[PDB]
RNA sequence: UGUAAACCUCUUUCAGCACAGACGAAGCGCAAGUGACGGUAUGUGCAGAAGAAGGACCGGCCAACUACGUGCCAGCAGCCGCGGUAAUACGUAGGGUCCGAGCGUUGUCCGGAAUUACUGGGCGUAAAGAGCUCGUAGGUGGUUUGUCGCGUUGUUCGUGAAAACUCA
RNA sequence: GGUGAUGGCCUACCAAGGCGACGACGGGUAGCCGGCCUGAGAGGGUGACCGGCCACACUGGGACUGAGAUACGGCCCAGACUCC
């Protein structure tokens, strides 16, 4: 019963090259456009 | 095709049917998407009852029942609605709802006295 | 399986007459054998078993049988003594020797065993056939030739008649009003015992 | 312990020793009997005890108990084997049932006639 | 009219220089079977001597019981020298549900349906004062209600209250189909 | 260090409910003041109040003891403990004691006994038990 | 032994012999017939106790005792363990008990076993605290205001195939 | 380019990147499930019947056909065994 956080990758998409590293990001799922690219980028949402 | 089939069930001797609409490609006493219907034939007024809406849904639909579910269906006048022929005419005989306990016990407690 | 072995055999084992006229019980009423009169190391589950065991040769229910019983009178929502004594005595031999038409269960047991009754328009050769309320037993047509049974119809003044069921003819047509219940039976061992005995 | 260190690693449990493993989760099996003779118990128990050496079909050598008081067995005679431990006795656990494929029901036994294969007087 | 057990029996023995002077012990439990218990560790060289020690020792060391009716008010643990217990209540027809040691305890003291389990310090001893140091642990809801000020009401359940309305009834009527 | 303050506050209740003390001190919190104005009302103290102290508030609880120095408290425990966080729904709601002894949620509607709680309908964590 | 028995009555189920003899098929056909199970199921009668009971165990857990034969033997046994002429424990008789068309045995699994303990365990001596510190990942986190409402909680919708299970 | 279709499914080129003590890469075993058995209940073992899915069809590969192929009672090849 006790809570576990969980760690979990994920390798998603942009077009453009926006986003760098340490930032906080919104996400939505789309059909897959390689092997293991499955989410895509919605909001580079909160900065660093 | 998606058709209108008869299950077998019960025991040996005495059957105890559902009224199906599956797929053709299945089995017998397989899988199914929603029964309407049941048939006792082994009592003698032959117990016949179906959910005669949902019915003309998949008759709507393109269903394509079999010759005894058929002939069931032009009894309760199912089928005589979905072409309009006269209309839906019921033919159906119901089960005589045999006395009540209470009524035989009282009677017999009357008789006696 | 009916057994057939001596009931005066039995009714020494445990020292309590199950039939009630038993002359030889009266002279003997001690235990039987070599070894009837030693002594004993006493014990809980001696007395448990003992208990079913007195039931079940009283009625003529066999182990398994009595169990199919018990758990369905836990399964029940009552609670499992009444259940299990309302559902043992629902048997028909046992009705039919209350009413008194039997002189004995052995006799019951035999006389449906042959099929001479008739329940509602079904012939019952069934001797563990239950009778819920509201059940008309009456007799088929040639029950007359049984001469004990005309005694029985003639002078059943033996043994009273309980008071769920009742006698209304001249064939003896029997009825039933409710199922009994614990109190108003008032028949041998109460039996925490055997809920307990099952309860291991 | 406590509840992270039950997540991390977890409640291992033990595993029983099974017995009877020449069986192969058979109940019995078939055997040829190598060696015929009787061997003694441990010292507090002063007596001589029957006693076999089997091939069986599972492919494994192992003695065997030899119950009744005779026997119909010498070398490549073929028995039929089942399980029983035998307290007197350091490594043995298997006995033999009598009545199968060579032994005979022992004589004049009429009380417990089922366990050593003897037949009933009419 | 008194319950008496005898519920243990070992053979002991001091040791001496010529031998062994053996002698007897015994654990005796009293009920009236409806709420006084009472337990005793007799001994003596003598078993009959051993045994009506222990019944004049029960005697002595009653206990009440916070009963209802046939059953005991709440679950429990109760600790012994090691005999762990935990009690708990039954509803009624379910029988007296227990061991050896406890089941000779509470049939004694007058309990019908209730439930028990040894978990450590299989002992007769210990179990029986384990046991004992459970019934102890319990409480009436009247006490309860006294010892923290509120009423029985916002203190208890419906069932329980339904329980203690319906034995009272049978009670007063066991009772007064006796007398009256 | 400090990681349970609930367990200081019950356990010291505890405690000096053993060495039979008469009123009690302890820093103070929002939490600790609903949780005595709960006991206080189901009947196990006679009172609390806030004092003060150099730095901050501090709690004092009055307690309550038989007239022949009956103990009120019986019995005590923290139940859903940080690790092991015990959440309840109003379908599975504890009962201690048959439902003689007090159960303490923390709901949406605040904290509330079991029996408040499951007759609003409401459920969620709970704290402790109590008897 | 044992009301067990003959004994005089009675009932005749189930099997046995003779006769009749199904529903299962508001169906299929547009022909005239249409049941593999099936001449069975099931009733009708017929003569009559006539054709019909074994298996395991008995020192204790574990209700069930004597005698006899053998007396470190043969042998028994799930554990405690029993046999050196007087054994209720071995094999046979009588007897009794438990089950009953089954009865015992073996094999495997769960249980009891709170004997991997989340509910439901411990670490001075019973086996168990590393030789002691530092500190990464991780775990856990004081008082208080506001905010998100992810966890959490309440309600409703969809779904959770049928059969299984449980209630009538 | 290819597929009924998204896709390193494939290809040329470009950058070198990814995975992992929350156990990858390796090893051993096993068909999964509704359910079954047990148990107070959590939970432990199990996957015979009945039903839904998956893989296979002497062993290993391959594709045509056609709406749809693991193509049992279909084809080609390769091998073991058998037969005229």
């Amino acid at each position: 019963g006790k809570i576990i956080r969980t760690t979990k990758k994920v390798k998603a998409h942009d077009e453009n090259g926006e986003a760098g590293i340490g930032d906080r990001v919104s996400l939505m799922e789309t059909r897959p456009l390689s092997a293991t690219k499955r989410w895509r980028l919605v909001e580079i949402l909160e900065k660093a | 095709a998606v058709k209108i089939k008869l299950t077998r069930l019960g025991k040996i001797r005495n059957p105890q049917y559902r009224i199906i609409v599956a797929d053709a490609r299945t089995r017998r006493d397989g899988r199914a998407i929603e029964v309407i219907g049941r048939y006792h034939p082994k009592e003698e007024p032959s117990l016949i009852q179906i959910d005669s809406e949902r019915a003309q849904y998949w008759l709507g639909v393109g269903a394509q029942p079999t010759e005894p579910v058929l002939a069931l269906l032009k009894i309760t006048g199912d089928w005589q609605k979905f072409k309009g022929l006269p209309g839906a005419e019921g033919t159906l005989k119901v089960k005589e709802p045999k006395p009540s306990k209470l009524d035989l016990f009282n009677a017999a407690l009357a008789e006696a006295e | 399986a009916r057994y057939t072995g001596p009931a005066t055999r039995k009714s020494r084992r445990l020292g309590v007459d199950l039939v009630g006229g038993d002359q030889s019980f009266e002279k003997r009423p001690y235990p039987p054998g070599q070894h009837g009169r030693a002594r004993i190391k006493e014990s809980e589950y001696r007395q448990q078993l003992q208990e079913k065991q007195k039931a079940r040769f009283s009625y003529g229910v066999m182990e398994k049988q009595f169990r199919r019983y018990y758990e369905e009178a836990n399964r029940q929502p009552g609670k499992t003594g009444d259940n299990l004594l309302r559902i043992l005595e629902s048997r028909l031999d046992n009705v039919v020797y209350r009413a008194g038409l039997a002189r004995t269960r052995r006799m019951a047991r035999q006389l449906v065993s042959h099929g001479h009754f008739l329940v509602n328009g079904v012939k019952v050769d069934i001797p563990s056939y239950r009778v819920s309320q509201y059940d008309i037993i009456d007799v088929k047509e040639k029950s007359l030739n049984t001469l004990p049974f005309q005694i029985a119809r003639e002078t059943a003044g033996e043994r009273p008649i309980p008071s769920w069921l009742q006698v209304v003819g001249e064939r003896q047509r029997i009825l039933v009003h409710q199922l009994p219940e614990r109190a108003q039976i008032d028949v041998p061992l109460t039996e925490q015992l055997i809920v307990e005995l099952y309860s291991k | 312990p406590t509840i992270q260190q039950l997540v991390r690693k977890g409640r291992r449990d033990k595993i029983a020793k099974v017995k009877t493993a020449a069986l192969k989760g058979s109940p019995q099996r078939r055997g040829v009997c190598t060696r015929v003779y009787t061997t003694t118990p441990k010292k507090p128990n002063s007596a001589l005890r029957k006693v076999a050496r089997v091939k069986l079909t599972s492919q494994v050598e192992v003695t065997a108990y030899i119950p009744g008081e005779g026997h119909n067995l010498q070398e490549h005679s073929m028995v039929l084997v089942r399980g029983g431990r035998v307290k007197d006795l350091p490594g043995v656990r298997y006995k033999i049932i009598r009545g199968s494929l060579d032994t005979q029901g022992v004589k004049n036994r009429k009380q417990a006639r089922s366990r050593y294969g003897a037949k009933k007087e009419k | 009219n008194y319950i008496e057990r005898v519920v243990s029996i070992n053979r002991v023995s001091k040791v001496v220089k010529g031998g062994r002077r053996f002698s007897f012990t015994a654990l005796v439990i009293v009920g009236d079977g409806k709420g006084m218990v009472g337990v005793g560790y007799g001994k003596a060289k003598e078993v009959p001597a051993a045994i009506a020690k222990g019944v004049e020792e029960a005697r002595k060391n009653f206990f009440r019981v916070p009963l209802i009716g046939s059953t005991i008010t709440h679950p429990v643990q109760g600790e012994a020298a090691a005999g762990v217990v935990m009690l708990r209540p039954a509803s009624p027809g379910t029988g007296v549900i227990a061991g050896g040691a406890a089941r000779a305890v509470l049939e004694c003291a007058g309990v019908h349906d209730i439930l028990a389990k040894s978990l450590g310090s299989d002992n007769a001893i210990n179990v029986v004062h384990a046991t004992v140091a459970a019934l102890k642990l319990l409480q009436r809801p009247e006490e309860v209600a006294a010892r923290r000020g509120l009423p029985i009401e916002d203190v208890a359940p419906a069932g329980m209250l339904k329980a203690r309305r319906e034995s009272e009834a049978l009670a007063a009527a066991a009772a007064r189909e006796g007398s009256a | 260090t400090m990681t349970d303050p609930i367990a200081d506050f019950l356990t010291r209740l505890r405690n000096a409910n053993s060495a039979y003390h008469d009123e009690v001190t302890l820093p103070h919190s929002k939490l600790k003041a609903n949780i005595a104005e709960i006991l206080k009302r189901e009947g196990y103290i006679s009172d609390y109040r806030t004092e003060d102290a150099r730095v901050g508030k501090s709690l004092v609880v009055q307690l309550k003891y038989g007239p022949s120095r009956e103990r009120s408290i019986a019995g005590l425990r923290r139940v859903s403990k940080p690790g092991l966080r015990v959440y309840a729904k109003s379908t599975n709601l504890p009962r201690v004691l048959g439902g003689l002894g007090v159960a303490i949620i923390s709901t949406s509607s605040g904290l509330l006994t079991d029996r408040q709680a499951a007759r609003q309908g409401v459920g969620g964590e709970v704290l402790a038990y109590v008897w």
